[PDB]
This record gives structure tokens, sequence and C-alpha cells, in this order.
DNA sequence: GCCTTGACCTTCCCCTTGCTGGAAGGTTTAACCTGTGTGCAGTCTGACGCGGCG
């Protein structure tokens, strides 16, 4: 996988929701990661590594 | 307010289990203490152990006194070893001569001889004799305490109380559990006389319906009082002073106990600093750290403070020795003692330089002759040095195979060989039964066939009878009848055996 | 279910063979359990004859020996 | 005393000295609490005699007799 | 053991104080040699065939 | 040989002692030139058995004539070396420790028993919080947990007349306190009042567990360790190959470190040093 | 030198050349994988890749 | 043919003596398991008939 | 084939001089120096349990 920054989205793992869940990721050659994402309930969330 | 930090963080610790964080969080609580903590803590330890050496005066109980140990040290006509360097030794407020000692040990023996008979004078603590005792003490107070042997002298008082105290418990073990007994009454009159049976009826004056039934064990209750009594016989004093002496040296040593703690807590960050310099991946962190802590303990245990220097460095090199020793003793399945270790270390330091300069690994001869020792020892060191290899290592590139699969038990047995031996034995005693009974049996005991043991010329003979040389010739003719190319062929196969 | 029907068994050695051994040994240990070798699996481990096929004829005999002392 | 000092004074070594000692040919120096062979001047000059006697040629036994005379 | 002990009492001959570790062809394998090689330490004597 | 059935249970210290032959004292394995066992190490032939068929350490006894003889020079018994497999050893400890399975698996089986949470018990054993053995007064309650500062608050309230502690032996005496019987009858009748969902379920689970302890003969304090067994050597070997290098079952490491810490603790215990170092060493031991 | 030699000789990439036929050689040189570090694993994989 | 020792030896020497007979034992690995669990504080054992 | 009968070999162990060398194992130095981590690990994953939290 190349470095940089990628986007994607999952098909409602809360299949209860059955709704799209977007998220986004960075990738360096070296160091630490990040992950941005939506919850089902319309809020942004973040996690390192 | 560092315990308050523990309060909150523990209130929401994220289920931590690492003791590293725990220990560092704990030691970070108590902060450093510098440039006067050293001295004032040393002076508190001074106060404690010099309260002790004040307590060390006036032992009618421990009559075995440095006078007596001074008779000991010169008992075998001489000593200049360090037993005297712990003795009296006035510091300015070094093997001692006989002249100097006999001079120093004369006035304290003078106080000894004058101070005892005056204790009789109308009271054990009579003011005149008691100030004579005070002279004995205060004369001893400019002089210093004396070495580890004095622990015995303290223990020689502990063993008193170890008995005395215990005997009261022992008397209580016969007294207070079985029947009812008061305790607001018992202690007061137990303090009252303590010497004769006088408070007995004084306590029964309440008429105590339980007390009159003092039977069927009382020949042990009073014989347990009799153990206390024969101790009063042994010692010679009804103690109230030497108990106070026990209190004095108890607080005097406890002073030190409390004291050098905060010297321990003062200097732990020093320990982790040293250790994590030494944490080159030999063993592990925490055991090294704990070893640094015993390090620091014995560093403080014998610290001169009037050298003016900072505690840190003295302690530091003692710590270095502790850990660099223990890393050597441990960290291997194979104990390699120390001198081989340091040889290896030296050697590798050398070979680094050699491969700077030669652009190559070195040759054993070269760095050996530089290291001034012959090739054999080098070669053996190299044969010895490498570690074991972890049975469960995956010789398989993937998890298809471990190394523990591809070895064999090259020790145990082999079935064909068992059958070989069995058939051989059958053939052998089949051959035996063809020959005479006495001869074959004599050979069985000669060679241990069909029995546990083995016997020889004279044993087997004199079991049968005395003969020696014709016995030899008898087994010879046994071979002659046995060589016999009709019987070999059942055993000719076993010539390959 | 299948897997827990297998686990929740009157013995445990078959149970302690394919899934989550740890829990099984723990629960069995406290109670003072004991198996009596009625299945196949357990009789295979030890190496005895199975109570089946050619071997039913012998294990029935040992059962009446449990009856007959 | 310390032991190497005495042996470098007199030229011997602790090993040879301890051989002589086990032969019972000099005063036994006491030890210390640590275990150092407590030498003296008597031990020093007795050792010097026991050295120079075999140099002269008086053997182990005979040099020991010279020593026990040195005490006498 | 007493048995082979007795056998060597008959015949007498022994092993020496050295044993064999000789290399051999494995079972079932056969073929033809075309090469040999020797690698030997420095400083050690190179023997005749070396 | 032949038998009928199997039985399983915990092992009491007396029995594990019975099983063993001789205690272990230090982590030594072998000498770097005389590849042979030491005394009171991990391969001591005195405990485990000879190296070969009827051969002692030095070779004093051989050839079946000295059958049940022990080589007093070293103290090694003469038999086959087949008992490399069988003779397991043992160990005494300084302070006890907890069997990880009997707390840390899903359901703990012990905090369960006591109704106690998990993290409370962890916070005990990692020496972060005292806890009450017994409230000698009517003020305090059993299983009541204290921080050290509030422990001191109650201390200078009372001092003597309560029972609290921090560590594992606390739990030893704790569960040694309780009784199965009357608590069982309690929960039996207590079921009758409200047989609602969680009440019924938890009461069910506990009463069953308790009764299992009751009739099985087992005992709860046996669920922690003042003792250990030492597995025999050939199950954990230490063996060359042809090149001369010894292979080593990593398990050996797991054992050897343990011993040293234990006896290291007995150094500090022979000094009555500050309890801080004591605490972290206990932590290390439990973790090991 | 340690890291370099253990890489060139103990990784899961340093494979013995296959001298069956020249085709084996050159196609083994003209390989691509997606395993190893910074990479994949069969249990971490599915079908889309 | 795997584990029992007495049996393998005895039957080798039986069948070489023209006897097709069996004499089993009980394997080693079972006892190994027993020792391994007795390492853990377990009083496993065996009940007589 | 029973007794020796004397004389002969071989091997092992121990013992005498005057030390020497080497292994294995112990205890103290005063300029000083105070809070890891350190490269992981790339998040498989669906059911089923269970604990807090409503
Ligand atoms: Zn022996």
């Amino acid at each position: 996988r190349s470095p940089g920054v990628f986007f994607d989205s999952d098909k409602g793992k809360t299949h209860s929701s059955g709704k799209v869940l977007y998220n986004a990721r960075i990738i360096p050659y070296r160091g630490s990661w990040l992950d941005f994402e939506f919850d089902p309930k319309d809020n942004l969330f973040v996690r390192i590594d | 307010a560092a315990a308050q930090v523990l309060s909150s963080v523990e209130s929401e610790i994220g289920r931590t289990t690492d003791p590293v964080r725990m220990y560092m969080r704990e030691m970070g609580t108590v902060e450093l203490l510098t440039r006067e903590g050293e001295i004032d803590i040393a002076k508190r330890i001074e106060d404690g152990i010099n309260q002790v050496q004040c307590s060390v005066a006036e032992y009618p109980e421990a009559i075995t006194y440095l006078l007596e140990q001074y008779d000991r040290v010169e008992a075998e006509e001489a000593r200049l070893s360090d037993l005297i360097t712990g003795f009296v030794d006035p510091n300015a407020e070094n093997s001692i001569d006989p002249e100097l000692a006999r001079e120093k040990f004369a006035e304290l023996r003078a106080q000894y001889v004058v101070t005892r008979d005056t204790i009789k004078a109308k009271g054990r603590s009579h003011a005149t004799a008691q100030e004579e005792i005070l002279k004995l003490s205060e004369v001893f107070k400019q002089f210093r305490l004396v070495p580890k042997q004095f622990d015995y002298l303290v223990n020689s008082m502990r063993v008193m109380m170890d008995r005395v105290r215990t005997q009261e418990r022992l008397i209580m073990k016969l007294c207070v559990e079985q029947c009812k007994m008061p305790k607001k009454n018992f202690i007061t009159l137990f303090t009252g006389n303590e010497t004769s049976d006088t408070w007995f009826n004084a306590a029964i004056a309440m008429n105590k319906p339980w007390s009159e039934k003092l039977h069927d064990v009382s020949e042990e209750v009073h014989r347990a009082l009799q153990k206390l009594q024969q101790i009063e016989e042994e010692t010679g004093l009804t103690i109230e002073q030497v108990k106070d002496i026990n209190r004095r040296m108890s607080i005097g040593e406890a002073k030190a106990r409390r004291a050098k703690k905060e010297m321990v807590e003062a200097n732990l960050r020093l320990v982790i600093s040293i250790a994590k310099k030494y944490t080159n991946r030999g063993l592990q962190f925490l055991d090294l750290i704990q070893e640094g802590n015993i390090g620091l303990m014995k560093a403080v245990d014998k610290f001169e403070y009037r050298r003016g220097y900072k505690f840190s460095t003295y302690a530091t090199w003692w710590i270095r020795q502790a850990i660099t020793r223990s890393i050597a003793d441990q960290a291997r399945t194979i104990r390699i003692p120390v001198h081989m270790i340091e040889t290896i270390n030296k050697l590798n330091r050398i070979s680094r330089q050699m491969l700077q300069e030669m652009g190559r690994e070195p040759t054993p001869e070269e760095l050996a002759e530089r290291m001034l020792m012959p090739e054999d020892k080098i070669r053996k060191v190299l044969k010895i040095a490498k570690e074991p290899i972890s049975m469960e290592t995956p010789i398989g590139d993937d998890e298809d195979s471990h190394l523990g699969d591809f070895i064999e038990d090259t020790t145990l047995e082999l079935p064909l060989d068992s059958a070989t031996t069995e058939s051989l034995r059958a053939a052998t005693h089949d051959v035996l039964a063809g020959l005479t009974a006495r001869e074959a049996k004599v050979l069985r005991m000669r060679f241990g066939i069909d029995m546990n043991t083995d016997y020889t010329l004279e044993e087997v003979g004199k079991q049968f009878d005395v003969t020696r040389e014709r016995i030899r010739q008898i087994e010879a003719k046994a071979l002659r009848k046995l060589r016999h190319p009709s019987r070999s062929e059942v055993l000719r196969s076993f010539l390959d055996d | 279910g299948i897997t827990k029907a297998s686990l929740a068994t009157e013995s445990f050695i078959s149970a302690a063979s394919f899934q989550e051994t740890t829990r099984v040994l723990t629960e069995a240990a406290v109670a003072g359990k004991r198996d009596e070798l009625r299945g196949l699996k357990e009789n295979v481990i030890v190496g005895r004859l199975i109570p089946a096929g050619t071997g039913y004829a012998y294990h029935q005999d040992r059962m009446r020996r449990r009856a007959a002392g | 005393m310390n032991i190497s000092d005495v042996a470098k004074i007199t030229g011997l070594t602790s090993k040879a000295i301890r051989f002589y000692e086990e032969k019972g040919l000099v005063t036994p120096p006491m030890r210390s609490e640590n275990g150092y062979r407590t030498y003296t001047q008597q031990h020093l000059n007795e050792l010097t005699l026991l050295r120079q006697a075999r140099q002269v040629g008086f053997n182990l036994e005979e040099s020991g007799e010279l020593v026990n005379l040195f005490n006498d | 053991t007493p048995e082979e002990k007795l056998l060597r009492a008959i015949f007498g001959e022994k092993a020496s104080d050295v044993k064999d570790s000789s290399l051999r062809v494995p079972n079932g394998v056969s073929g033809t040699v075309i090469d040999v090689q020797v690698f030997t330490r420095d400083g050690v004597e190179k023997d005749k065939r070396a | 040989e032949e038998f009928d059935a199997i039985k399983i249970a915990l092992a009491s210290p007396d029995m594990i002692r019975s099983w063993s032959f001789g205690e272990v004292k230090k982590p030594e394995t072998i000498n770097y030139r005389t590849f042979k066992p030491e005394r009171d190490g991990l391969f001591c032939a005195r405990i485990f058995g000879p190296v070969k068929d009827y051969e002692c350490l030095c070779g004093k006894y051989k050839r079946l004539k000295h059958r049940g003889v022990i080589c007093e020079k070293c103290g090694v018994e003469v038999t086959q070396t087949k008992v490399r497999r069988e003779r397991m050893g043992h160990i005494e400890l300084a302070s006890p420790t907890a069997h990880i399975w009997f707390l840390k698996s899903l359901p703990s089986r012990i905090g369960l028993l006591l109704d106690m949470p998990l993290r409370d018990i962890e916070r005990v054993l990692y020496f972060e919080s005292y806890v009450v053995i017994e409230g000698g007064m009517t003020n305090l309650e059993r299983q009541q947990i204290l921080t050290e500062e509030q422990y001191l608050d109650a201390l200078e309230e009372f001092g003597d007349e309560f029972d609290a502690k921090m560590g594992a032996e606390a739990i030893q005496a704790l569960l040694k306190s309780m009784d199965l019987e009357q608590e069982c009858e309690q929960l039996r009748e207590e079921l009758n009042e409200t047989n609602s969902e969680t009440k019924r379920k938890k009461l069910t689970k506990r009463i069953k567990l308790l009764e299992a302890f009751v009739q099985s003969g087992n005992k709860p304090e046996w669920m922690i360790l003042t003792v250990l067994p030492v597995l025999p050597p050939d199950l954990r070997p230490l063996v060359p190959l042809d090149g001369g290098r010894f292979a080593t079952s990593d398990l050996n490491d797991l054992y050897r470190r343990v011993i040293n810490r234990n006896n290291r603790l007995k150094r500090l215990l022979d000094l009555a040093a500050p309890d801080i170092i004591v605490r972290n060493e206990k932590r290390m031991l439990q973790e090991a | 030198s340690a890291a370099v030699k253990e890489f060139f000789g103990s990784s899961q990439l340093s494979q013995f050349m296959d001298q069956n036929n020249p085709l084996s050689e050159i196609t083994h040189k003209r390989r691509i994988s997606a395993l190893g570090p910074g990479g994949l694993t069969r249990e971490r994989a599915g079908f889309e890749v | 043919k795997s584990d029992d020792v007495n049996g393998r030896t005895k039957m080798y020497k039986n069948i070489v003596d023209g006897n097709h007979q069996m004499e089993p034992g009980m394997p080693e690995s079972f006892n190994v398991l027993l020792k391994e669990i007795r390492s853990l504080g377990i009083n496993i054992e065996l009940e007589d008939e």
C-alpha cells in the first residue's frame, strides 16, 4: 500500500442502521498513524495507531 | 501531595498491570533532599547509635564487657588484626600497640572495680555510687562503640529477655487462659512485688469464687513461677534499670532505622539512571533495579560524612559492583564464573580495535600475542562462549516444523540387540550344560553368570577349597574342552559380536 | 447448539480435546469429578478397547464385572 | 602485616611462604577476622633465616632446627 | 556383561582404545565419484593427501 | 496397571510434598567443562535419579550389586536413569501467590464466590489498596476496601481493633474465614423472596458452586500456593547436538528466574528493609 | 553488518535460486509478492485482493 | 507401533519366534499429560476397580 | 584329576624433595552524576458473554 492518505466507507456494520459509515486514514513511510471516522450517530471520531 | 495523585490516577487507572509504572509512580512521590539531608540524617543516625553507645555503659547484667573481650583479644598472647581497630579507639574530638591499649583499658577497669561494691550503698541507684556509674558511662561516651562482636553483647542481653519475657508468657500460658483472671488487678500487683509470693492473698482478698479452685495444675503454675525465680537467682538484679537500657538502645537503633530510609528514598532515581545505562540487553530491568536498591542500602550502611563529599559517588560505585556482579552470576543457563567473563569482555574490546585497523576480523594468534597468552586458552574461550539455542526454534521457515522434532534418543536400547543378547545367553549356558557341573558353576561365579556379583581366584577357590594355580589350569582345560571345533559354531556368529 | 452440546457433557476429556480446555479443567477440578469410560474417545486415549464393534463384546463383560465385583 | 609486602621485602611469595608454614618451620602467623596471615617482625626475621639457610644448604629440617634455635 | 566377557575369554582379542566414526554411502544409494575437496585450518599441518 | 476410572481435584500442599523427593534451592544447571549436574540445582541426580543405568555422580556404585545404595560422597541413589521421567521435585516459597486460572479466566470462581469484583482483587494484589479481613467493631464491614490514606484515617480512629491488610495472604485468611454451609442455606431461603431474573440467576450460580465445594472434599484456600512442583528434567531438557551446542527448553528459563527472586526476597526479609522494595518484588514474583 | 547480514540470509525473501532451468531463474527474479513486512497475511486477506 | 515400549520389544521378539501375539501397555504421552497437569496444582489420579 | 611348592610378572596404589601453577572464590575505591518508554502493532472477525450504564 502506498503512503499518503486514503478514504473509504463501510456498509453499515450496524446493519441495524444499514447505513454508510465513512472513514479516512493517513499512512507515512515511518512513524504513527491516524484514523478519522463517523459514528452512526453523526459525530466525528479520531484514533491514533 | 503525591499520594493525592495516586488517588485520582488509581481512581481511573486504565486497568494497568505493569509494575514498572507502579514503582516509578511510587518512587516519584518522595522528592530529593540535597546538601543538608545528607548531613542532618547522618547526625540523626549519630544521635541514635550514640544514644546506644551511651546505653552501652553500666552492665552488671552483661558483665562480659570490653574489659573481658580485651582479655580475649590478648588471650592467645597477641593480636594486631582489625579486632582492635574496632575497639576503644578515641577519635580526635592504625594497629594499636600493647602499651597504648593497656593505658586506655586501665581507667575503665578502675571504674569497674570501684563502681560495683558501691552499688550496695543503701540503694542500687544510690547517688554516690550512681554518679560513679555516671563516671564509668561518661568516660565511655567520649570513646566509640565497638564492632559486630558487640551485637553478641546486645544479643547476650536479648537472650536474657528472650528467656525472661518468655517465661512470663509461659507463666501466663499456665495462668490466664484456663480459668478466669482479672487484668485491671493482675498487672498492678504483678508490678507491686514481682519477687515473692505476696500479692496472692492480696488479690484473693476479693474472695474471687474462681480463685479458690486453684488445684490440679498449680504444681505447674508455681513451678513456672519457679522458673522466673531461678532466673532471679541467675541474674542477680530485679530489673528496672536494664529494661530502661533496652528502651534506650531500642529507640537508638530505631532512630537509625527511620533515618536512613529517607536516604534510600532520596536516591532511587540515581539507581534507575545507573541501571538503564547497564540495561544493555543482558537480563531484564526490575531485578537489576532491586539489586541497585540493596546497593544503595549498603552504601548508606557505612557512610562517612565528614569526608565532605557527596553521597552519590561513593554509593554509585558500590552499586556498580553489585549489579555487574549479579549480571555475571546470573543471566545464563550456564554458570560462567567471573574471571572468564571479564576475560571475554577484555577480548572483545580488543577485537573491535583490531577490526578497525585491519579492515578485517582478527586472527587468534595476533590478538592473542597482543593479549600476551597462548592460542589454546583463546581457542577454548571461543569454544565455550556461545549460548544455547532454544529447542522450539522454527527450523521450518513457517510453522510446519520445530527443532524438537528432528532429534533422536541416542541412549536407550535397540530391540534386535536385545534379542541378540538373549540368544547369545541361551547359546552360552547351553554350552555350559555340556561341560561338568562344578567347572561350569565355578565359572558362573568367576564371571558372574546368572547372579548379581562377580568373584575371583581366591574368593571362589576358598569357597570351594584353597587351590590357586591348578584352578587356573582347570579353567584352562575348560577352554581346551571348549575350543573344540564342534561347539564354537553356535557362537562363531558372535565373534562378530 | 452443537459445540456446547459437545462441551456440556457428563464427561470432559472429549470436551477437553477441541475447544477451550482451560475452562473445562477448571470447572471439573473444583467439583471432584470423575469419568467412567463409556464413550469411545476416552477409551482411545488410554488405549483400551472401545465399547463398540468388535469390542462391545468385552466391555459388556467388564460392565457385568462392575456388577459382579 | 599484609603478606605481599613481606614477601616482596624478602623476595619470597605467599605460596612458598605457605609451603614453609605447612612444614612447621617458622612461627605460625595468626590470621585476622578476614583471614590475612598476620605477619610480624619475628615472622619476618625467622623467614629470612629459613630462606638463607637452604641457600647455605641447611635443608628444610635443618633450617627448621636453625629456626627453633633462633627461638631458643 | 558376563556372556561376551566369556567369549573374549575364549578368543582374547579386543577393541583398541579408539573407535570408528567412518563415513559411508547411505542405504540404497549408488554412483560415481568425480571430485573431492579439502578445507583445512591455518597453521595446522596439511597432511599427505592435503 | 489396570484400573477403571479417573478422578480430578486440586492438590493440597501436603500431597504435593508427598509426591516430591527433594526441594530445590538454586538455578544452577551444569558446569561449563564437566557437563554434569550440581547439588540442589535443577538436574541434581539426588532428587531426580542417576544419569545412566545404575551409575551415580562420581561412579562409586554400579553393576547392580549395591542395589538400594546412595552415594554418600554426593548422595545419589542407584537405579536406572529411566526415572528422569518420573521423579518430580518441589519448592517452598517465601510468600504465597495466586493461581492465575482461578481468578483471571472468565468467571473468576473466587470473586464470584465472594461476590467481590475483579478489579478490587487486582488492586489488592498489585499493592494499591488495603482491604478488611474482619471489622472487629460494628463500625466497619467485611470485604470493605480502604485506600492507604483512609486506612490511616481509620487507623488513628482505632488502630488496634480491626483486621485489614494489603496483599494475597489477606485473601488467604479471608476465604479461610468464611463458611460454605450456613451461607448456602441463606441463599437457599433468600431465593424464595424474589425469584426475579438476576437474583435467581446469580443465586443459582453461587449456590451450585458452593455445594460443589461442600461435597467434593476440596477446600478453597488450596486455590493458592505456598508450594510448587518442579517438573522432571527430560520433559524440559538441556541437550547437545553433534556440533557441541546445547539446546534448551525455554521453560528452563521460566523456572530459573523464579528461584532467584524467591531467595533474593529472603535476603531482604533477613534485613527487614522498607516494605516498598518488598512490595515490588512480590509483584514481580506474581507476574513471573 | 549484523542487520545487513541477517537480512541477506534470514528473511523470508532471501530464497535459494532455483537452477532447474533458466526460465526458473529469470521468472523467480521477475516475481512480485505482497507478503512480509509492511504487507499482508492470508488470514488478514480475502478475495478482492 | 508408536509409544508402548515393553510391547514393541516383546512382540518383535515374539514374531521372530513365529508367534503372532499382542501384549499392550499404556502409552507414555498420557503419563506426560498427567505430569504436566500435576505441575499446576492438580490432584489427578486413578481409581482402582 | 586332588593338594601345593617355589619362584616370577604385571598392574595399581601409596610414598619421599621443594616448590610452582592454576582454578574457584571472596571484600573495598570518595569530583560527580537522580522518572522508562523506544519502536512494537497493524487494527481478522463473528458469536457469545458479561459489565456497566440507561
Ligand atoms: Zn558418585
